[PDB]
């Protein structure tokens, strides 16, 4: 649910 | 006609030419680093279940496309706010002075801002963006969607960005430059003029991604057409 962490 | 139909024309022409099958692929000749974009999406958070899609642009501005189709943008000054109603009116507010009616949304934008800052890498951190002129205002997120393989982000300046989940490769397509920037798995980046890719060809990796990009742009265009039909009643 998010871009690369 | 719009940014999207121009982009579709550009992609159709390069793709029809089968660029990876050229007698001598000269991919490097198609590079045009001058046409690097001014803006792209460097971070995003999909809170669409409940609230919306939050994102960071490469200039460190942030924005949100809320589920109710309103938008809030926070400039990289950390204080100037632009709010856009469903019907398009922009209001110019600030984090320090704004209507209490927007408390909940401004609080949501701060949540996204802080989450992205704590946890997420900046895409294209190694890229110096192009300098925008007089009219190159901060764009916002016109629409987006996700597939099994990618998130598709369409900005109000016409750019379409496709980030691939599996291998972290990314495309940034601009219908004004008629160009594509490809960020590979090593985070190396190249920008290409689409007409030069048609002339000189390219590798299988890039060619496959451009075929996917065309499919995605057809999807964007069909949605846009649908919402315009509804809007014109």
């Amino acid at each position: 649910l998010h871009s690369t962490a | 006609d719009c940014h999207l139909s121009d982009m579709l024309q550009q992609l159709h022409s390069v793709n029809a030419s089968k660029p990876s099958e050229r007698g001598l692929v000269r991919q490097e000749e198609a590079e045009d680093p001058a046409c690097i974009p001014i803006f792209w999406v460097s971070k995003w958070v999909d809170y669409s279940d409940k609230y919306g899609l939050g994102y960071q642009l490469c200039d460190n501005s942030v924005g949100v496309l809320f589920n109710d189709s309103t938008r809030l943008i926070l400039y990289n000054d950390g204080d100037s706010l632009q709010y856009i109603e469903r019907d398009g009116t922009e209001s110019y507010l600030t984090v320090s002075s704004h209507p209490n009616s927007l408390m909940k949304k401004i609080t949501l934008l701060k949540y996204f801002r802080n989450y992205m800052s704590e946890h997420l890498l900046k895409a294209g951190a190694n890229i110096t963006p192009r300098e925008g002129d007089e009219l190159a205002r901060l764009p916002y997120l016109r629409t987006w969607f996700r597939t099994r393989s990618a998130i598709i982000l369409h900005l109000s300046n016409g750019s379409v960005q496709i980030n691939f989940f599996q291998d972290h490769t990314k495309l940034i397509l601009c219908p004004l430059m008629a160009a594509v920037t490809y960020i590979d798995e090593k985070r190396d980046f190249r920008t290409y003029r689409l007409s030069l890719l048609e002339e000189y060809g390219c590798c299988k990796e890039l060619a496959s991604r451009l075929r996917y990009a065309r499919t995605m742009v057809d999807k964007l265009l069909s949605s846009r057409s649908a919402s315009n039909r509804l809007k014109a009643s």
